[PDB]
RNA sequence: AGUAGUAACAAGAG
RNA sequence: ACCUCUGCUUCUGC
């Protein structure tokens, strides 16, 4: 007998064993080297689906820009970007007619949220492209670099503190003919030699700064499952993040009230919406009414939606609003229409006879001999060289960075909304759910040719607005089974446990957080993903083993030898009640099924030695690092599918709530002065929190400087503690003289 | 605006500029509120200054300062620090907080003072301030330019010289405002968001429209005035009929099988030996230093006596095969000569060849090597296709069988209190009895051990050639501990930066399998014959040659990180089996675990013989799903990811046919191309494609 | 006592770069430069933790640890080093330092911990005195429905809870936010009585108060009772094919 | 050589 | 060649 596990599907339905089709216990695919080839492939494909459009040289940037809007209608089933403006406006008008008052209330909520948003809302984000440094930075330091360069160049409306004044400064900074930024270079002199790095002030031109402001930084997507070949992703710079924020806020307020929208809800809420649409489309008008469901995918979704269509959508949704609000929401599709793509790190060249390797940049791709490259890269560079603008490739059509997820969901929901029986008046009608790229479509009719006519009507209407349904990846069957974002419906949603299997294991924060996260992950999968009780018990056991091996915190009576064995053994022998020791301290595992919702310090609190409990929960310990109330007990988990999520855990802060050390490669680069700047920033924020303790809880507001606020607080705290018996008169006079000396030092320099 | 900058003092100018910048307006534009706020701050500062509290509590109107102030200024500050001042004052005493921000606070009367400087009648503005600020002890003290005053309840706490200076300064400023010709507009003056485009962004906006529009505001006027009149139906009639989503009916009896590639046979690419491995065991180890891996390795190595002089019996064709022989001889010599807990090998030439030292090209700059005639970009060729060979099926056959040892040892659990915890304990013990003696559990233990030791050695000894023995620890059926040695791993240099950075190692693994019976399986290995041992069997006792499979292999940080976590294969297998149990338990309305695991009927199809489809029990299903997850972890690849994602749709279409749900596709040929694009050279993906073909043939025979 | 901080402020203003930063950064802009880093958020924390726990000194602790614990323990393991964490004043320490603190560090008083973390100890109090009934096997009809997951909240919105926390934890810095309701005054008086002389960090106290006083909701599949003390043990009571009869304590 | 797979590692920087 | 530094930091977005 040759063993075949797929023969298990001869007895079991495929949806009830679908976890045997997800090979998620191995490592996901990763890219090696650059993503320049994937980026150039994306630019070539995006211009190939729009090639019958109109080319125009941009007057402000010099970029060659392709316009496929209102172009020729598609002639075949190839992916096309020739979206028609009037069909988009008709679909948005139909969405406004079917949901009266939705657009006006979403616009009014967006208007109320614009006037309350501060600049620091842009600090919430991942790796943002920094036009100041021409690389990727975290979102807060990219925002700080942009604000600093803007203040040095005379743009300081953002000193009011609100987001819309920062956006006015962003738009006014495009008038500068010589924006001045600072670069870095090394200075090595001297009989022993020391070397440091000194700044150099460069001046961009108007075209240089405008190309940098419209730049997407491109890289390869790693650890993505379900694909053989890698794809490219893009992150935008700080000049467009604030406008994308308000556009996505409007589109989120729209998508929250559309029942055919799959965004922005979780897993259980999306399953409830899919169950509701399946219950509605199976109530049956007659008795012989047919119902078919397309398990659909969209081919080349981001490469075929156009920023000019999104501009028309934004201007049609906001119809009847104040014109400043229309312009402010229109900025982001305008800047995405004029976007350029940074082409990555370049390529590596290898000489086999001389045994050497070298790295050419993507800026060198415009002026290099083509004999270095293989035929695929040579064809890519020849196709790409007419789109080149100052180290970047012009990319007018398409949505490469893909930030208008909710707006693309609104566009798909409009096509879903077209198929009501009272609008179509046909022999067919449709309904379904739209979650950006993915879609489910239930088509009802009376005959099978009505089902085919409804499928063709939906497909051609999607082709008219730049939505390309994947014919290789979509299929249709009678309603009862479908799939939607790896959710498998077979007369009810089944469990897909293998999607959640990478989340099991040690999360990697610290000992306390990982214990809380591991037991919470087991509990959440018991509630949602139908994790059985025996498998939950084994998952507790496997988590405890992986936790003991990861943090070298094996049980105090065991015979392993790590770096932590002797110290944990000393803590074990000196402890009276061993059951009160945490697992991180070499103690036993307390967890079973009934107590996964209880944190480990509380679950062992009555069993602890009081001296060990006093040492472990000492608030005067150097290991814990409280920074902010809004970031307390938060981790960032990356699931097997989807973006990274913020996960809340329940943990008493102990000495196991430490922070791991930082990466230290910056010390060998030109950016090592960022460490000194960050250290000085942390010292200033620490002494401000000494003066204002609520700043860790509620963000303090004010247009006055930090030093003036601390001096005023010192003056009022001195006068309030003098008239209360807490502080003597000589200490009050010393405090007032020190504040006057600080004012004199401030007036001096 | 020059009068306000000339007559008033610059600290009053600074307070007024801070106030107007905090309120958004500008002194250069709205200058009436500028001069009004400047006069208000002037009157408030003349109220506040030169009033002190001594060391007894009496107001001594002095000009020099060691006496604390009598008043505290709350007007002119930022709003947040002003409310901080007010709240700290009210928490210092006991008074309830006012609703608005006053202007001063007197520490003598303990009272909040409010001052308004008007350009009209004193009584009307005072009655307005009284009717507005009613309900709290606020001492209103309205002044004006007439040199007069109005107070609350005719209680006047400000002294005579300060009020005389206030009235004199107000009259002087009124006369200087009236002689300068700027006085009537003060009595005349007694959601607005803007966002326009600057000209460069306006020209950017004009170039981001449909092509029939030249102006952005023309396009805005078109969009705001658009009315639909059958545009979609007109463009649907105008569109070609070759744009269509025609449904092709799906029937599994008429679809073809997957086309598996041609080429050479697929070769073994696992990081250790699987069905061909041979272990040297120590039963109940109790030697000195037991637990330390090199001590266990020497203790298991001493159990074997039949060593010879090693000869190459199967050559690695792309390698220098005498280097592998010298590597094994150096390793054995250094094991016999070691005195410690770890072993670092000398960096000999053959070991440097086997570990790839110096094989990276020297990193230079492009202008320093521009004129090299063979400076080419890196080879980015697709992988060479391989044929499906017979060995991976037999490997999977052996991986789902039972051994005589327990390989998994689970950590302790909390005590069962709930009845569902006792039910879960019985079901988990049934699964553990069906799964702990599986050979895939032994592969889990080998891979977790190897990847853990390799990651720790790669972090702690980046410049050393560390020897890592391959050690598992099992228990017999009688419960006795047993330590097994499978061979050795010599780590290379391991300066692992990126997660895909390779650490090269040398695997030296004991075996009894002759590699010449299946040579295409061993194209990466150089196999040495290292000895002879007596295998005792039922017929007789024979001297079998002991071989050593020597190989250069490589791993990365992410690959051995995922190899460290190979115990989640147990979770995948147990979750599937437990969902199958719970589906029957919901129907029978009782716990179905003991009927599932105890009734040993063959009722699950898990294989094929020449006699047809073979069935097995639920424990066979446990071991087979475990071995499938284990082989997914061992032979993890992008080919497997793409193959599983694309063949899941064909499986769901076959299920839709078997549910009589009338399945249909739109491009089945493109789906078959997307499946077959992912089947290149990986032996596990080839076996999974052959498995899909066998399942399709079984479905086509089950129908017809 | 607020005299040392102004000496530290004068010592910082004596430096030129700190004076330039403190005079150019507004109070509202300090939320931006507070999060200034070279260190990026980790995209693979599991692999990074498995790689770092093999290192000798992977933990960054406050520099005062060099006065708190010795440089070596009784076994000769180095506990801390003088090398600084990147962009910080923290030094690099060993996990043996954490174990040394847990077995031989300063013992503090922990009587405030069941009051601050009362939301966590209430779960254990409800589980310990809970009564288990028999398990019933049948088809469970679960309905994905929005319930609340906070057993023991007070009916306060985020603004009112923020006002109560600001009146309890940081009473001088509330601004123009008076306690409008009498229930908020009762919660404020009770919590200022309980959380008095509390040496637990005010970040943790404000966090636990915000987790307590705000009703939080989730979208869960429930088969039986939807009360928040039954949603708290939802993983224990219902399954796919089984129901566990359970009444919590109280 | 080997890992690997559309581009890299097989140490990098000073 | 000695010596120093680094191991996610020119490269992980919504
Ligand atoms: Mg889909
Ligand atoms: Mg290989």
């Amino acid at each position: 007998m040759d063993v075949n596990p797929m023969l298990i599907f001869l007895k079991v339905p495929v949806q009830n064993a679908i976890s045997t089709t997800f090979p998620y216990t191995g490592d996901p695919p990763y890219s090696h080297g650059t993503g320049t080839g994937y980026t150039m492939d994306t630019v070539i494909r995006t211009h190939d689906y729009s090639s019958r459009g109109i080319w125009k040289t941009n007057s402000e940037t010099g970029a060659q820009q392709l316009n496929p809007i209102d172009g020729p209608l598609p002639e075949d089933n190839e992916p096309s970007g020739y979206a028609q403006t009037d069909c988009v406006l008709e679909l948005i008008e139909g969405l406004d007619r079917s949901h009266p008052g939705l657009f006006e209330t979403a616009c009014q909520e967006t208007i109320d949220a614009i006037q309350q948003t501060r600049v620091d809302k842009l600090t919430q984000g991942r790796q943002t492209y920094d036009w100041t440094l021409n690389r990727n930075q975290p979102a807060a330091t990219a925002l700080a670099n942009t604000i600093e360069v803007f203040r040095k160049n005379g743009y300081k409306l953002n000193e009011s503190g609100r987001l819309i004044d920062f956006l006015k400064d962003v738009l006014l900074s495009f008038e500068n003919d010589s924006m001045e930024v600072t670069t870095h270079f090394q200075k090595k002199k001297r009989m022993i030699t020391q070397r440091t790095i000194g700044k150099k002030r460069v001046k961009l031109t108007k075209k240089n700064y405008l190309i940098r402001a419209l730049t997407l930084n491109t890289m390869t997507k790693d650890a993505e499952r379900g694909k053989l070949k890698r794809r490219a992703i893009a992150t935008p710079g700080m000049q467009i993040r604030g406008f994308v924020y308000f556009v996505e806020l409007l589109a989120r307020n729209i998508c929250e009230r559309l029942e055919q929208s799959g965004l922005p809800v979780g897993g259980n809420e999306k399953k409830a919406k899919l169950a509701n649409v399946i219950k509605k489309m199976m109530a049956k008008s007659t008795d012989e009414e047919l119902s078919y469901t397309i398990t659909g995918d969209n081919t080349k979704w981001n490469e075929n939606q156009n920023p000019r269509i999104f501009l028309a959508m934004v201007l049609r949704i906001t119809a009847g609003q104040p014109e400043w609000f229309r312009d402010l929401l229109a900025v982001a599709p305008i800047m995405f229409s004029n976007k350029v793509a940074r082409l990555g790190r370049g390529y590596m060249f290898e000489s086999k006879s001389m045994h050497l390797r070298t790295q050419i940049s993507a800026e060198n791709l415009s002026d290099i001999n083509l004999r270095y490259f293989n035929e695929d890269t040579k064809k890519k560079i020849e196709k790409i060289r007419h789109l080149m603008v100052e180290g970047t490739a012009s990319l007018s059509p398409g949505m490469m960075m893909g930030m208008f997820n909710m707006l693309s969901t609104v566009l798909g929901v409009s096509v879903l909304n077209l198929g009501q029986r009272e609008i179509l008046k046909r022999t067919y009608w449709w309904d379904g759910l739209q979650s950006s790229d993915d879609f489910a479509l239930i088509i009802n009719g009376h005959f099978k040719e009505d089902i085919q006519q409804g499928v063709n009507h939906f497909y051609r209407t999607c082709k008219l607005v730049g939505i390309n349904m994947s014919q290789k990846k979509s299929y249709i069957n009678k309603t009862g089974t479908f799939e939607f974002t790896s959710f498998f419906y077979r007369y009810g949603f089944v469990a897909n446990f293998s999607m959640e299997l990478p989340s099991f294991g040690v999360a990697g924060n610290n000992e306390s957080a990982d214990m809380s996260i591991g037991t919470t992950v087991i509990k959440t999968n018991m509630i949602n993903n139908d994790l059985g009780p025996a498998t939950a018990q084994m998952a507790i056991q496997l988590f405890i083993k992986d936790y003991r091996y990861t943090y070298r915190c094996h049980r105090g009576d065991t015979n392993l030898e790590t770096r932590r064995t002797k110290s944990i053994k000393r803590l074990w022998t000196e402890t009276i009640s061993k059951a009160g020791l945490l697992v991180a301290d070499g103690g036993p595992n307390p967890y079973n099924l009934r107590n996964l919702h209880i944190p480990e310090v509380c679950l062992k609190w009555s069993l602890m030695d009081p001296d060990y409990r006093g040492r472990l929960c000492n608030p005067n310990n150097p290991f814990v690092h409280h920074m902010e109330v809004e970031s307390t007990n938060l981790a960032v988990v990356m699931p097997a599918h989807g973006p990274a999520k913020s996960l809340e855990y329940d943990a008493v802060a102990t000495t196991h709530s430490w922070t791991p050390k930082r990466n230290r490669s910056i010390l060998n680069t030109n950016q090592r002065g960022i460490l000194e700047d960050e250290r000085i920033y942390q010292k200033c924020c620490q002494v401000f929190e000494k003066f204002f303790p609520s700043s860790t809880y509620r963000r303090p507001i004010g247009m006055a400087s930090m030093l003036d606020a601390m001096l005023s607080r010192a003056r009022i705290d001195a006068r309030i503690d003098l008239e209360s018996g807490r502080i003597s008169s000589q200490d009050f006079s010393e405090i007032t003289n020190t504040c006057k000396a600080i004012e004199a030092l401030k007036r001096q320099g | 605006e020059n009068f306000v900058r000339t007559n008033f003092n610059p600290m009053i100018l600074e307070r007024a500029e801070k106030t107007m910048k905090e309120y958004g307006e500008n002194p250069q534009n709205e200058g009436n509120k500028f001069a009004a706020i400047s006069t208000h701050m002037e009157v408030c500062f003349m109220y506040s200054d030169f009033h002190f509290i001594d060391l007894e509590g009496n107001t001594i109107v002095k000009e020099n300062d060691m006496l604390k102030h009598r008043f505290e200024i709350i007007e002119g500050q930022e709003r947040n620090i002003a409310w901080t001042i007010v709240n700290s004052i009210c928490n210092m005493t006991e008074n309830s907080k006012p609703r608005f921000l006053p202007d001063l606070y007197d520490y003598k009367t303990n009272k909040f003072i409010e001052i308004g400087v008007t350009r009209r009648k004193v009584e009307d503005y005072y009655y307005e301030k009284a009717s507005k600020l009613k309900g709290e002890n606020v001492y209103i003290h309205i002044f004006s330019f007439d040199g007069e005053e109005m107070a609350t309840d005719d209680e006047y706490i400000l002294d005579e010289e300060s009020r005389a200076r206030i009235k004199t300064r107000l009259f002087v400023l009124r006369q200087e405002l009236a002689t300068a010709g700027l006085w009537d507009s003060f009595r005349q003056s007694e959601l607005e968001e803007e966002f326009s485009y600057p000209p460069t962004f306006q020209r950017l906006a004009n170039q981001s429209l449909p092509p029939s529009f030249k102006d952005y505001h023309q396009f805005k006027a078109y969009v705001s005035s658009f009315k639909a009149n059958g545009n979609i139906e007109a463009k649907l009639g105008a569109m070609s009929e070759k744009v269509n989503a025609q449904i092709e009916s799906f029937d599994p009896r008429t679809i073809r099988e997957l086309e598996l590639p041609e080429g050479k046979f697929c070769t073994q690419r696992s990081k250790f030996l699987l069905m061909d491995a041979m272990k040297l065991s120590v039963l109940n180890p109790a030697h000195e230093g037991e637990g330390i891996p090199m001590k266990d390795a020497k203790a298991c190595l001493d159990t074997f006596w039949g060593w010879k002089k090693a000869t190459i019996i199967k050559k690695h064709e792309k390698g220098v095969n005498t280097n592998y022989l010298m590597i094994w001889e150096q390793l054995l010599e250094s094991i016999k000569e070691m005195e410690g807990k770890f072993l670092n090998l000398k960096k000999t030439n053959h070991l440097k060849w086997g570990l790839g030292e110096g094989q990276a090209p020297e990193k230079m700059d492009f202008e320093d090597c521009k004129e090299v005639p063979d400076l080419f970009q890196y080879k980015s060729e697709p992988p060479e296709k391989r044929k499906l060979a017979s060995w991976i099926q037999s490997e999977f056959n052996k991986a789902s069988e039972l051994t005589n040892s327990n390989w998994i040892e689970f950590d302790e659990l909390g005590n069962d209190v709930a009845p569902i915890e006792h039910i879960a304990s019985r079901r988990r013990n049934f699964f553990t009895a069906e799964v702990s003696q599986c050979r895939a559990s032994e592969y889990i233990m080998k891979a977790v051990y190897i990847n853990t030791a390799l990651l720790n050695s790669s972090c702690t000894a980046m410049e050393e050639y560390q020897v890592i023995p391959i050690i598992t620890k099992c228990r017999d059926t009688s419960g006795q501990r047993r330590t097994n040695l499978y061979g050795f791993i010599i780590k290379g240099r391991s300066h692992l930066r990126n997660d895909t950075d390779v650490v090269n190692f040398i695997s030296l693994e004991f075996s009894l399998t002759d590699p010449r019976n299946e040579i295409h399986k061993w194209e990466k290995y150089c196999v040495l014959e290292i000895g002879d041992m007596e295998i005792r069997t039922s017929i007789s006792t024979i001297m079998k040659p002991v071989y050593l499979y020597v190989r250069t292999n490589g791993t990365s940080k992410i690959k051995m990180k995922w190899g460290m976590e190979m115990r989640r294969c147990l979770l995948q297998s147990l979750q599937q089996v437990e969902s199958m149990i719970e589906a029957e338990s919901a129907v029978k309305e009782k716990d179905m675990t003991e009927p599932f695991f105890r009734n040993r009927e063959n009722d699950w199809p898990i294989g094929e013989s020449p006699q047809g489809i073979e069935k097995g029990t639920i424990g066979k299903v446990c071991r087979v799903l475990l071995a499938k997850s284990v082989f997914n972890s061992i032979y993890a690849s992008a080919q497997l990811e793409g193959f599983s994602a694309e063949s899941r749709k064909l499986l769901l279409l076959i299920q839709a046919f078997r549910d009589n749900l009338d399945p249909g596709t739109f491009d089945l040929k493109g789906l078959y191309e997307a499946i077959e694009e992912c089947i290149i050279n990986d032996p596990w993906v080839l076996l999974n494609a052959s498995w899909f073909n066998s399942f399709l043939k079984a479905v086509q025979l089950s129908m017809g | 006592s607020g005299m040392e901080r102004i000496k530290e402020l004068m010592e910082m203003v004596k430096n030129s770069r700190m004076r330039e930063i403190l005079t150019t950064t507004s109070v509202d802009h300090m939320a931006v430069i507070k999060k200034y880093t070279s260190g990026r958020q980790e995209k693979n924390p599991a692999l990074r933790m498995k790689w770092m726990m093999a290192m000798k000194y992977p933990i960054s602790a406050s520099s005062r640890i060099r006065e708190m614990i010795p440089e070596k323990d009784e076994d000769g393991n180095t506990l801390w080093t003088n090398t600084k964490d990147a962009g910080s004043n923290r030094v690099l320490v060993s996990p043996n330092a954490v174990t040394w603190w847990n077995r031989a560090g300063p013992v503090s008083d922990v009587v405030h911990y069941p009051r601050v973390y009362k939301m966590y100890f209430d779960r254990l109090e409800r589980l310990t005195h809970g009564t288990f009934g028999p398990v019933k096997f049948y088809n469970q009809v679960k309905v994905r429905k929005r319930v609340d997951i906070n057993p023991g909240h007070k009916d306060l919105t985020s603004r009112e809870a923020q006002e109560v926390i600001m009146e309890v934890v940081f009473p001088n810095e509330v601004g123009a936010r008076t306690l409008s309701s009498d229930a908020q005054l009762t919660i404020t008086k009770e919590k200022k009585e309980e959380l008095k002389n509390c040496k637990i960090s005010p970040i943790m106290v404000a966090y636990m108060l915000e987790r307590e006083l705000v009703r939080r909701t989730r979208f869960l599949p429930i088969a039986g009772a939807t009360s928040s003390t039954y949603v708290e043990v939802l993983h224990l009571t219902q399954g796919t094919c089984w129901e566990q009869q359970y009444t919590p304590g109280g």
